């Protein structure tokens, strides 16, 4: 368990560059001592976190919510690069899954359904798949996915990258306090931390702590996290697809992100609440079938208002209009019914969002050849 | 089935309101309009907040002092700014300042009626908590010109999409500079100048960012058939009781969508960000543009 | 199971299983597998 | 019923007074007769 | 299609000339 003394950070026009000390390159990380503080102070919280019953340690990186997010797709690099040598496989693929944390209450035949789909699609096609950092829900549902890619795909294997909003962290104080770099801490989900009571979940690979200098307010990372899938989606030239199952405020907020910043979703129907309303408004908004004629605002409003509780009108008003703003471009949502469809049809759902995407038509051919399906890339080549 | 649905509905379409059994205390219709207390890009400058039941003429209301504010770009005098002693000028009518015709008359059937001791229109819409021109250049009626352009929305099959057994519009919004909410184009008519080439230049340069041939052409074909659908009182925001934004609303509605199709959309001067959105009666935008919204579409007879 | 009912299905899925099993109907002992049958969860028909 | 109470004003805020005729109502005297006025609430869609 | 072409020109079928502009 010797420390890193120096790093070898990929140049941003090269293939990689020199190997300079560890410090230099992490000052460009900052932390919030209170919310009222705005430039910062070095954060001097990162390093590698060790959790019972798992072989491979995790690193951890903690930086600001107006940090950039290309020096954290830096970071990752970095790490990748030290750990697995120089040339380590590229992703074709980011998979990002987002929904409900403490709301994820699904019956099982669907959650076996997802999962299957989940690992069957992650699997084949070596992706990164970013979630949240915590310990709740889909995400430890994804994780539990994830769990089995780490008992097999020989040397390799691809990071479950977790970005959680710090200060809601059991063990936040115990990272950050101490010299800059951290090798083998332990984190101790059953102990009895008083502000927070969320932990971090044990099968994430990396981790981002994003932070506001708050405490107890989750909802301050979507931007950073749809900005970084947007980044390491440019800078691997591979596609980013979202997916969102069941889902809160947060998740609704989260596909809000990536619309905008023009990362392609997948909504799963029929798997709970915010994919309910995100299926509906995109059917009311853009499908011509028949049994989509009866939608209204109206009904869109009451579904809004069941299954969210805004409490004040205007809150209701901004939930809707950034539910009716995720599915304004047509290209970017596709929506899986659960109930109404076949096993193969969720991963051309996924190949669809692939395909949804502008330029990186290599990657995009790749994961037509991942997923067996050679019309997809053949209607595609005579399109182009 | 979705020609039964479309035959059914084709063949199936003393006025008594039974709505006070259910409710039981009717807060009548929507009220009147109070703008907010933060006045636009003014920095920290506050009015003087009324209550909605207060805002008419016709009520008294003896406890009123608004505030005099004017802005900084507007007291350095531009070529489209009035002059700050708004005495010596013409209001209901149509005036010449510098040779050139403004309109400066109101739809308020009242009219405007003018004060004696400083010479400056008052609003006949209704108090509005804060004097002076405020971001507005012209004292009184400030003619802005909105541009609609509407087409069906159609799904790739070419079938129209149809909700709650209406057809679906769809017009071109642009995202405003100043404060980032979706709008219809349009703009202040410049001296000189009519409602038609300022609806025109205005959706030009903001939605088309121009400034093509064949496809200009195109573009003018689309600009031939033009109905004005309303001429109504904007709930802008920067009104005041001396300046206030008054709205002439032109619909451009595309029947067959070819020359719809051939506009590239893209912001420039004062929008940032335009692009093709559905028409319905849950739209969040900028000012009264879904009353005008509310216009094209019973006008057009779609969906709203 | 999409118009909530999954309790019922749930009270009443054990006997049917047990039934299905005693007719040698093996489609149907599949069809309520996944349904939440829980083999472990049969009860006798008599008390031994 | 919150909305659905909404939705059933959305219903009545379209009545016709479609007739005011005199009830053929077996409690009728030459005292006292009933008389009906009908509204209809017809819900197109 | 060409009924539903047919059906939808049936159902969707002051003047300012802006070509100036
Ligand atoms: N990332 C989180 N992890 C754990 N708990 C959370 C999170 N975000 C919110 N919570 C807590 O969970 C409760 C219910 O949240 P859900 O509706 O279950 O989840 P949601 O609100 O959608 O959370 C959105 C978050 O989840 C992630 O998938 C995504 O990154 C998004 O930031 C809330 O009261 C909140 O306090
Ligand atoms: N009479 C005027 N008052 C104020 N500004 C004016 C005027 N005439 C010209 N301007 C200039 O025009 C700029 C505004 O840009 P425009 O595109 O001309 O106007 P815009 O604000 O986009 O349009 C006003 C919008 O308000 C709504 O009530 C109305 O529907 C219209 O869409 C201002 O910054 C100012 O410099
Ligand atoms: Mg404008
Ligand atoms: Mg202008
Ligand atoms: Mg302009």
């Amino acid at each position: 368990s010797v420390a890193a003394k120096t790093l070898l950070i990929e140049n941003e026009d090269g293939k990689g560059s020199t190997r300079m000390e560890v410090q230099d390159f992490m000052k460009r990380f900052h932390m919030h001592a209170s919310e009222d503080d705005k430039t910062g102070s070095p954060s001097t919280a990162w390093g590698t976190l060790r959790f019972p019953t798992k072989e491979a340690t995790a690193p951890y990186l903690r930086l600001s919510v107006n940090d950039d997010p290309e020096d954290a797709l830096l970071f990752v690099k970095a790490m990748l690069a030290q750990k697995y040598g120089e040339t380590y496989d590229r992703p074709s693929l980011i998979l990002s899954v987002t929904g409900g944390a403490r709301n994820f209450t699904l019956p099982p035949r669907l959650e076996t359904a997802i999962a299957k789909g989940l690992r069957l699609a992650a699997q084949r096609t070596n992706a990164w798949v970013v979630t949240g950092g915590t310990n709740t829900g889909v995400m430890k549902l994804t994780g539990q996915i994830m769990e089995a890619l780490s008992k097999t795909q020989s040397h390799f294997i691809p990071p479950t990258i977790g970005i959680a909003t710090y200060g809601v962290i059991i063990g936040g104080d115990d990272m950050t306090r101490g010299e800059p770099p951290k090798i083998g801490l332990e984190y101790e989900m059953h102990k009895k931390d008083p502000p927070k009571t969320t932990p971090l979940d044990d099968n994430h690979n990396l981790f981002l702590l994003v932070d506001d200098g708050s405490t107890n307010k989750f909802g301050k990372e979507i931007k950073f996290r749809a900005a970084f899938e947007n980044a390491a989606g440019q800078a691997f030239a591979a596609p980013v697809v979202t997916i969102v199952v069941q889902g809160g405020p947060g998740t609704l907020g989260t596909a809000l992100q990536a619309v905008r910043q023009g990362t392609p979703i997948v909504v799963v129907d029929g798997s709970g609440l915010a994919a309910d309303v995100l299926a509906y408004a995109y059917n009311f908004m853009h499908n011509p079938l028949t049994r989509f004629k009866s939608y209204t605002i109206d009904d869109l409003r009451q579904k809004v208002a069941q299954t969210f509780n805004p409490k004040s009108s205007q809150q209701l008003t901004n939930l809707l209009d950034s539910a009716l703003e995720c599915v304004q471009d047509p290209n970017l949502v596709v929506v899986y019914s659960l109930q109404e469809s076949g096993i193969d049809e969720f991963d051309d759902c996924i190949l669809k969002a692939i395909f949804s995407s502008q330029g990186k038509l290599g990657n995009k051919l790749k994961q037509a050849m991942y997923f067996d399906q050679l019309d997809v890339a053949k209607r595609a080549l005579s399109e182009a | 089935i979705s020609f039964r649905f479309s035959l059914d509905q084709q063949a199936t379409k003393n006025r008594l309101n039974s709505a006070v059994a259910v409710h039981g205390h009717t807060a009548e219709a929507a009220e009147w309009y109070v703008p907010p207390e933060e006045y636009p890009k003014s920095g920290g400058v506050k009015r003087y907040l009324i209550d909605a039941s207060m805002v008419p003429l016709s009520i008294m209301c003896p406890s009123y002092d608004p505030v005099e504010y004017t802005h900084p770009s507007v007291a350095a005098q531009p070529v489209w700014a009035d002059p700050a002693d708004p005495r010596k000028i013409k209001f209901n009518v149509k005036d010449e300042v510098n040779g050139k015709v403004v309109d400066r008359t109101s739809c308020h059937p009242s009219g405007i009626s003018i004060d004696s001791n400083t010479g400056r229109p008052i609003n006949p819409w209704g108090r509005t908590g804060m004097t002076g021109r405020g971001l507005l250049g012209k004292w009184g009626v400030n003619q802005a010109a909105d541009t609609v352009v509407t087409r069906w929305k159609r799904s790739p099959d070419g079938s129209i999409l149809e909700r709650d057994g209406k057809k679906v519009l769809e017009f071109v919004a642009i995202q405003r500079q100043d404060n980032k909410m979706w709008a219809i184009p349009g703009g202040f008519v410049d001296n000189g100048e009519d409602v038609a080439l300022t609806s025109g230049r205005e959706f030009m340069e903001e939605a088309l960012g121009m400034g093509s041939a064949e496809s200009k052409d195109s573009l003018a074909a689309l600009f031939s058939s033009g109905t004005i659908v309303a001429r109504i009182y904007c709930e802008d925001p920067r009104n005041t009781d001396n300046a206030w934004v008054e709205t002439t609303c032109v619909n451009f509605h595309d029947e067959s969508g070819r020359h719809a199709a051939r506009l590239k959309l893209q912001g420039g001067d004062d929008a940032e960000h335009a692009r093709w959105m559905m028409v319905h009666g849950g739209l969040n935008l900028f000012a009264s543009h879904r009353t005008l919204l509310q216009h094209v579409t019973s006008a057009l007879n779609a969906y709203f | 199971s999409k118009n909530g009912q999954h309790n019922e299905i749930a009270a009443c899925i054990n006997d049917n299983l047990m039934a299905a099993m005693m007719h040698n109907k093996p489609h149907f002992v599949e069809l309520y597998l996944g349904f939440d049958a829980k083999i472990y969860e049969l009860k006798p028909s008599e008390e031994v």
